[PDB]
């Protein structure tokens, strides 16, 4: 009854270790997927905002400076950079 | 005091890595080479280590400890409780060094009980609890406040260096703008989308 | 205390690369998640590699950050294990948006 997920990517230790990082020390089987769920769409929101950037300057390249300004606009994780 | 010739050996070498790990940053990777175990960016990972490893030999050499200025250095005074010993063992559990010092409430609440048994304070457990229930809250706000500073303090390199928010392209075009906001109603509901999402395969479990 | 200040690089510099030693996810299926997304977006787009590290040092303290507001609400004397519905209500207590 009890399964063992694939994945190619984001192993186990590393997802343990960044819930432990939070201070949590325990997690559920879901809390896997859901942290490599979260991730992927936290990182789609940043690079569509990114991108939308890069074609406004007429680019093909993604630089540092649009993702930049992609993350002041994600809310509190980059909040107050730069001023 | 250290050889000064193999002081300054030690530090053209620094530098040679920092103008590489410069050069590395500006490479620009196309869908391929982000498959590459070999890429730029992995390159740059192994450079930034061997320059760390280097920098703490220099400190060795220069007789210095291994500090660098992070605001997780930073030390955060706890003195939120009547006593002192409490007060003490908190201070202690919050200022352990290294990005992983962060205790849960367990953490928090062993810090005092085992305080009050050593020092005989002879508390009750609920007020125990209730102090390690205010001092969880304060310490949780310090912790966090300092990992945000010490983000933002060393976030970027070169490249981005001379931002600031006033330069955004989206103030002075209106059509950016819209789309930027567009974009901006999507992401909130995609991420509580997953949240939701995981939530609920939580409760068909 | 005794602090090294070196002559031909700034301390500001070191601190970032220090910084970047630190991240949890492995650097090769981080890139490559990169990857997965930018192909549904453009065939042909680059990525600055400062960039991806940008990406990177934000996404990590996103993800610490949930799991830091999923501690902070979460009060037992036994310890439990966290379930995304404790993600959920944290998030809701103390979360964004």
């Amino acid at each position: 009854k009890v399964l063992r997920d694939n994945i190619q990517g984001i192993t186990k230790p590393a997802i343990r270790r960044l819930a432990r990082r939070g201070g949590v020390k325990r997690i559920s089987g879901l809390i896997y997927e859901e942290t490599r769920g979260v991730l992927k769409v936290f990182l789609e929101n940043v690079i569509r905002d990114a991108v939308t950037y890069t074609e406004h300057a007429k680019r093909k390249t993604v630089t540092a400076m649009d993702v930049v300004y992609a993350l002041k606009r994600q809310g509190r994780t980059l909040y107050g950079f730069g001023g | 005091r250290g050889s000064r010739r193999q002081i300054q050996r030690l530090e053209q070498l620094l530098a040679l890595y920092v103008a590489e790990i410069r050069r590395l940053q500006e490479k620009e990777l196309d869908l391929s080479e982000l498959d590459d175990p070999d890429s730029a960016y992995l390159q740059e990972a192994r450079l930034k280590r061997k320059l760390i490893r280097l920098f703490g030999r220099l400190c060795e050499l220069k007789d210095c400890s291994s500090l660098t200025g992070r605001v997780i250095e930073q030390r955060i005074p706890y003195r939120g409780t009547r006593y002192p010993e409490v007060n003490r063992r908190i201070e202690r559990l919050i200022n352990k060094p290294g990005p992983d010092t962060f205790p849960d409430y367990g953490d928090v609440l062993r810090a005092v009980e085992k305080a009050a048994a050593r020092h005989s304070l002879g508390l009750p457990r609920q007020q125990l609890q209730l102090m390690a229930q205010d001092a969880f809250r304060d310490v949780g706000i310090r912790l966090q406040e300092r990992r945000h500073l010490d983000l933002i303090y060393n976030f970027g390199c070169h490249l981005t260096d001379d931002y600031r928010p006033g330069v955004d392209p989206a103030l002075s075009d209106p059509v950016l703008a819209r789309r930027l906001r567009e974009n901006r109603s999507l992401a909130m509901s995609r991420l509580d989308e997953v949240i939701s999402k995981y939530a609920m395969l939580q409760d068909k479990s | 205390p005794h602090r090294y200040r070196p002559g031909t690089v700034a301390l500001r510099e070191i601190r970032r690369y220090q910084k970047s030693t630190e991240l949890l996810i492995r650097k090769l299926p981080f890139q490559r998640l990169v990857r997965e997304i930018a192909q549904d977006f453009k065939t042909d787009l680059r990525f600055q590699s400062a960039a991806i590290m940008a990406l990177q040092e934000a996404a990590e303290a996103f993800l610490v950050a949930l799991f830091e507001d999923t501690n902070l609400c979460t009060i037992h004397a036994k310890r439990v294990t966290i379930f995304p519905k404790d993600i959920q209500l944290a998030r809701r207590i103390r979360g964004e948006r």
